């Protein structure tokens, strides 16, 4: 293949040292490395469900029965689980057939990384690495990447990393916010004969 | 995120001052209107499925182009959506009466949720009317004199009532 | 910041479901403690002055070479003195700030993140706090609740300190 | 499962803390509600049987084509009325499991997860459970600390099963 | 995990019976001792930084092979893993005392620990040793008649002394 | 990201031509150079904590308002974060001038700085006015004539005052 | 973009940490091959007209079908022997830009990354490339350290070729 | 550890590729300052012993009262003397390994890793460490390339330490 | 992972001791033989390709049974991987030379070399034969006298053999 073009990072507050008690607004480690109680483990692949598909798609039909079971069952890790869940059926119709490669990467990088896009320049870089790889050679790339490793390792959920500063009402909005589509899935889904009045 | 003590202790901290007397009077007012909070936390979470579900359906009943076919609700799974909005809406209005302060309700579920539904193309005034509609339902509930101790709640109902109002402002 | 309703909701919004009944026992919990909380911080907030002045004089007493060697993290001359002042009054401020909120979530977002590389930098011993402490936890005059609940948040930062 | 205790050692490990002041009031509106808790579970448990036997009634009542047309799912014969007694009788027992612990935990980890695919698998309304349960609220006796606290699982499951 | 409730709750789900009138008084009697109990959680978490400082110093005194070059504890990576170790099973001790069982303390703790220590050819009987010192720092510290009500405490105390002693016989 | 030698070599492939002689004789002056370039690293590196609390020292007893209750660099968290900012901050100038080109320096900390430093409140004049301090700073350190060869050392001076107040113009 | 003091400070980044003394002997020891790389950078600078003819005549030696059979990628007409020259004076350019860069970065970023799919889509044999670049080894005149730097970029991409 | 041919090694390992003319250049940078580094260790070896009672003896000037206030942290006692003895010594002989190694490796993996938790735990100050390494600083008695190597080791410690 | 140098640091501080004069004159004859030992690394490198394909052709002249169908190195995906393992082996066993230790070989690439080699079903003796094909080819191509300064290689060519003896070693 090719190396992917350089990006310069652009600074975010997950790449500087964390100096806090972790406390209030701290992001639960969902982990598997102590052994859980069945009710335990169902929320574990309830905050997966709710970090890669979000609130909305926590539906029946979305909800992927082998791979719970395998996952119960530690037959696959965290990291595999939270790879069966961007390589799912209902994940790639909802999320990536309704947006481009770039919208994509950026959910993608949100959604596994912890952290935004440093900028379109890493949505550029990472785009053409779903155009060659497929959405499963891009989620590899990704799950493979140090940044998860280093963040989330095997055996923890990801979680948006360093999304509000200690005594912050407020910090970086919530990952949960992004859509599905952005605007342009939206006018598209407007000039096939949807969501008028 | 805060609560009715921690957004004072933020103000004094801010200022770099000790809390005067009337500041910790009016928390040791909230400590005592603390026991009537969580009866409205209760009764809220008690029937939340009741109020997402009864004001989804008058929603529906007033503006049929939603559920009408081609409408922002119009599949299982949009509608199965929306019903989860009231339910995460519904869910943080009761954290913010859990704690006092809306803090938590302006953070992870209010600021940027308007970008959001404009993204998304979701009628935020829809949205804002089964927020509303969500208000007359758990406030009618939460000062339901049956089956609890008597006494004045206007306090918890107004702030409620805010929440409910600031939910529906943010997304209209 | 850290504080049996913040953290009750924080558990409820990672599950995402409502806050069932273990999450209002939570409350109820916060409720029989804030009260002694909030009459414990009154005490130390009336005593404040004093205690800051006697904690100063003792971390003087048991360190006295911070009053008698030349340099900018000592108290030998009157701007370290002033600094340890502030420093005391500092602790015992955040300490009422807990006693108010009914956690360590002043203490934590306010003062024991980031307490060691500042120690560190600025050439500050922590064992002159935790004496200090040590004399809060001494000479503040509580009884009761009040006295076992402001005591938890001085052994917090002695042993964030130690 | 979801206790205060439970769910406030799950948070400080998380956060990889120690036991703070927090999660002592957590632990605290445990002891204040788990003796109400205990002796509502025990009224629960003497009164079962009546509770469950007029529970069923109810929901024949409500729903009497279930004690009248032939299939699986419905109680016209005995085993149908046997099959929704051991079901009533599951769901009071969860709910006095739930009141001795102190949280809806044994409802998430005995009825609540899986009991959709269940409803829809073996073709049972949830809404016969959910009659159940309103008779339950409706007929359980208690009053003051424990009527609250049974009600919030009765509430817990019908939420679950609407 | 389990806690003292669930641990009766789980083992009645076992059986699919009703809780009896010993476990109902058992558990009363638990929530009579509750007191006691978050006071020797609040002692030990007060006093923990100064509980793994006086059984480190204690332990590499009687055991000095380890701070000597070549040995486990040597180096400060080393010895600060070592402190971490015995900060980190003092803490689920503190978090079994508090559940009342010791179902977190062995998932989350005891769980593989000999078997990382004899992976990292860390000597798990001094580490074994080094848990007992801390043992007997927390039982001298729960025990003390000073600044508390006095009362009889001797089956937390006991409790707190399982605890401890399964934490030691699970890392040799 | 690139250096001396590789911004010359990037030019000279974007004019696609061999590197004449002039450019072969200023990157000669620049090996010329490179020694005293490495002793201004290694003493910039070797004195940069002595730089960064002095440096922060003198700026708080400039502005006062930043330690005070109510400014940036109140509270630990946000003292630990203003003291790690000026050691990254002197970090990527040690960077830059160990490269001898100011691509790291803008393209791994100097990039989105400023509208960082705006959406945390974070005063942009009084972090320049720090990186100012560490300027005079790091050049009394490397302008030190005692232990070291006597030379003349201008240019790699000027070089990284220069790549100061890059810094500095990136938060101002 | 490798080079001594980019991948140094790379490293010392992606630790986080200042440039110690291993980075500062990794300067050094670029700077001790920087005059013979900017020397053989010379060298073949004002030899490179010749260097890339005496290329370009080695590969129709050893490939004569090269300038005798027909096709886009053959040199048979004059087009195919200017593109030839043109892509070892390609060749000859970014070994002496790895020259003065030190390391084998101008090669990763300009020519090795991609010549697969180059010779793939153009149909261009590699051996080519590499007799073109055992030419310019066995010819540009060199000694010392100058030789084996310049050597270890021409080896660099032969080891890329084949 | 941390050294130029590790560090080389890793990086060429990191994009999985053979070991360029870069990695060569910090092989020859880390020979050029080995020589001067292994006398500066030899040095170091051979007035060990007095520079280790040498700055013992000046931090007990500097810091007086490790010398006379009773406790486990100081050194009034033989044993805290010797605790003292034996730290300066491990500081000492890490300076002579990092110097033999050519990087501060080992500073990293023995000394300088976890350090944090040592000064905390066991109410070490670093201003002693500092001061002691300011004394090696002072009169190690070495000249040229191996003092400046050896000193980048001691302030290595030393930023660290602050 | 180690080197020359990390080795008898890592040795001498697990005993506790000073390296001794006889321990720093090893060193010192040690980099006296760098040169060589960079002249070895570079030679390698360079001809890389070569040792590898040559190795191959000698491999499988000798082994047709790998090549055949039915065999471990049949089709392109596993020939890939064969020839991907045969540089793999010689660049750890460059990155060996390059330290002068064989940490990085032992614990970077034959860390679960055989238990990999026998989980698939790769003759590990016909890679260990490749291995000594490598050899062969790399001592032959390192005492090349020509186009290099003459001198006594011995010590590093024989540590180079005992590098690839330990990499055949560890495969068969
Ligand atoms: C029903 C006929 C019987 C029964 C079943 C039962 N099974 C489990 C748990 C698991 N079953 C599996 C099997 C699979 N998971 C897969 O992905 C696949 C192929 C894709 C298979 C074949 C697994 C992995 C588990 C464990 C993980 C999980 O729980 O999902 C249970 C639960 C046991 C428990 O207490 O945890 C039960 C009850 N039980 C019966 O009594 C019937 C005879
Ligand atoms: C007193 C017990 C001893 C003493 C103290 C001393 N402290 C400083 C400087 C600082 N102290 C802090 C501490 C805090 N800042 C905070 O925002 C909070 C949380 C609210 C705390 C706990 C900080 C940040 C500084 C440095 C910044 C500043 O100057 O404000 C000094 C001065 C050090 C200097 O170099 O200028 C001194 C002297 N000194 C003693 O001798 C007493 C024994
Ligand atoms: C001397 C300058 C002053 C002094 C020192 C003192 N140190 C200790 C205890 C420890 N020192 C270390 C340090 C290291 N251990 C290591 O493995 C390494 C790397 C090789 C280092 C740098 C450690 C780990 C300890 C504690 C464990 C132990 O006792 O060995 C003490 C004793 C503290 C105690 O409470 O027992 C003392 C007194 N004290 C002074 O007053 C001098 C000014
Ligand atoms: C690696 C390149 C890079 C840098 C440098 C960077 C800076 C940076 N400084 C921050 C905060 C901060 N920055 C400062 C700095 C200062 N306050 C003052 O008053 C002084 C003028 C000044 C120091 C001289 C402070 C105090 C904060 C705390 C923010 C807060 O918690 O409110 C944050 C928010 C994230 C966090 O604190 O964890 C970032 C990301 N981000 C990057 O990616
Ligand atoms: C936690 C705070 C928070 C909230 C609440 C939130 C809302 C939210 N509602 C969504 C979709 C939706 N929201 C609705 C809601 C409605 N549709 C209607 O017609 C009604 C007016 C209304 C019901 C009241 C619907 C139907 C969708 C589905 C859109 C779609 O998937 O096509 C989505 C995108 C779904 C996805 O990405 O899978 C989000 C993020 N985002 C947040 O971060
Ligand atoms: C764990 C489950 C649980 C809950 C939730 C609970 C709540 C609770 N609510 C109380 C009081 C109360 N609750 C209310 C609330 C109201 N009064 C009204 O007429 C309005 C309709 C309504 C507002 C929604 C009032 C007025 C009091 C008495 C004042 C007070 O105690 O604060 C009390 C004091 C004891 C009593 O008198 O009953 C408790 C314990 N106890 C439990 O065990
Ligand atoms: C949030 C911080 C906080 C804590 C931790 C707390 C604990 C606490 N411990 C209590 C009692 C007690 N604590 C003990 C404990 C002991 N007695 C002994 O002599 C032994 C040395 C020791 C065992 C470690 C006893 C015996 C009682 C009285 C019996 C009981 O109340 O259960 C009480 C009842 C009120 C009182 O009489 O003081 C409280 C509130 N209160 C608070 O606000
Ligand atoms: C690994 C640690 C290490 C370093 C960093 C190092 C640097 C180093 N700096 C040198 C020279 C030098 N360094 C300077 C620098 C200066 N002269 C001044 O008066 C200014 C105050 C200052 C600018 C900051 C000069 C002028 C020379 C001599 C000219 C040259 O060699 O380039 C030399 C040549 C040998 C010598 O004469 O000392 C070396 C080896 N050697 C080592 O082993
Ligand atoms: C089943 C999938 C599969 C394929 C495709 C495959 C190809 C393949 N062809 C090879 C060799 C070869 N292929 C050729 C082919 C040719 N030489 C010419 O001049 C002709 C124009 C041309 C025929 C069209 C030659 C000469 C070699 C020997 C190369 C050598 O020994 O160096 C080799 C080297 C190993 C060996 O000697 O067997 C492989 C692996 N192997 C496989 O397992
Ligand atoms: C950490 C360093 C490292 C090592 C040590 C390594 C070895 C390694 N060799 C492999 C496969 C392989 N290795 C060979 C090698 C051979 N078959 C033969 O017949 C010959 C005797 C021999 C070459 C001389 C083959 C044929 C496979 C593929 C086996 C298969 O596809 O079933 C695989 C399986 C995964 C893959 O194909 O990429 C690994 C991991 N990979 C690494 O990253
Ligand atoms: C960055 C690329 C680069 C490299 C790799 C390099 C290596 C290099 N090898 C050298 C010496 C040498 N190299 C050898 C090696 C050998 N002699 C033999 O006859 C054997 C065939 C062979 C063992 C493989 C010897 C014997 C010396 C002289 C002794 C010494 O300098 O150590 C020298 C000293 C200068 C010289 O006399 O040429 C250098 C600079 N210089 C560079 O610029």
């Amino acid at each position: 293949t090719l190396p992917l073009i350089a990006y310069a990072p652009v600074s975010q507050n997950q790449r500087v040292t964390n100096y806090e008690v972790s406390g209030d607004e701290h992001a639960r480690i969902f982990t598997t490395e102590g052994t859980l109680s069945p009710s335990a483990m169902d929320n574990l692949i309830a905050a997966a469900y709710r970090q890669v598909f979000n609130e909305q798609q926590m539906i029946q039909s979305n909800r992927q029965i082998a791979l719970e079971s395998q996952f119960k069952n530690q037959q696959i890790t965290v990291r595999d689980f939270i790879r069966g869940l961007a390589l799912s059926d209902s994940f790639r119709r909802r999320n990536f057939e309704v947006n481009n490669n770039y919208r994509f990467v950026q959910m993608c990088i949100q959604r596994l990384l912890g952290r935004d896009v440093y900028s379109e320049e890493e949505k550029i870089a990472w785009s053409i690495v779903i155009a060659t790889k497929g959405l499963p050679g891009f989620i590899n790339e990704l799950l493979n990447s140090q940044e998860y490793l280093e963040n989330f390792g095997y055996d923890t959920v990801p979680y948006q990393r360093r999304r509000i500063l200690p005594q912050r009402i407020s910090g970086e909005l919530p990952f949960a916010r992004m859509p599905r589509y952005g605007a342009d899935h939206r006018e598209k889904l407007e000039a096939i004969g949807y969501f008028r009045n | 995120m805060f609560d009715v003590f921690t957004r004072v202790v933020s103000q004094a901290d801010a200022r770099g001052e000790y809390l005067s007397g009337s500041q910790l009077d009016a928390l040791s007012a909230t400590v005592a209107e603390g026991n009537k909070r969580i009866d409205s936390v209760n009764r809220i979470t008690g029937n939340a499925s009741a109020i997402v579900s009864n004001a989804a359906r008058a929603l529906f009943a007033e503006q049929p182009q939603l559920i009408q076919p081609g409408g922002n609700a119009y599949t299982s799974r949009r509608m199965a959506a929306c019903l989860r909005d009231m339910e995460i809406i519904l869910r943080y209005v009761t954290y913010a009466t859990f704690t006092g302060d809306a803090s938590v309700l302006e953070d992870r579920c209010l600021n940027g949720l308007r970008e959001t539904y404009v993204a998304l193309g979701v009628p935020g005034a829809s949205v804002a009317a089964g927020v509303q509609k969500m208000k007359e339902a758990a406030l009618d509930i939460v000062n339901d004199p049956n089956g609890i101790t008597r006494g004045d709640c206007s306090a918890i109902v107004a702030e409620i009532a805010g929440y409910f109002d600031r939910a529906a402002a943010a997304v209209a | 910041m850290k504080t049996p309703l913040t953290e009750a909701v924080s558990t409820a919004d990672s599950q995402g479901r409502f806050l069932s009944s273990t999450e209002l026992q939570i409350a109820f919990g916060r409720l029989r403690q804030a009260n002694a909380g909030l009459q414990a911080a009154k005490a130390l907030t009336d005593n404040a002055q004093s205690l800051v002045n006697g904690a100063a004089q003792a971390v003087y007493n048991k360190f006295p070479y911070t009053t008698q060697t030349q340099g900018n993290n000592f108290a030998a001359d009157q701007r370290g003195k002033d600094k340890c002042a502030r420093d005391i009054g500092y602790y015992l401020r955040i300490v009422t700030y807990c006693l108010v909120a009914g956690g360590t979530g002043p203490l934590d977002e306010y003062l024991i993140a980031g307490i060691d590389e500042i120690n560190r930098t600025f050439d500050l011993s922590p064992s002159w706090y935790v004496e200090a402490l040590k004399y809060i936890k001494a000479n503040h005059g509580l009884s009761g609740d009040a006295r076992d609940e402001a005591n938890s948040y001085l052994d917090y930062a002695i042993n964030a300190l130690s």
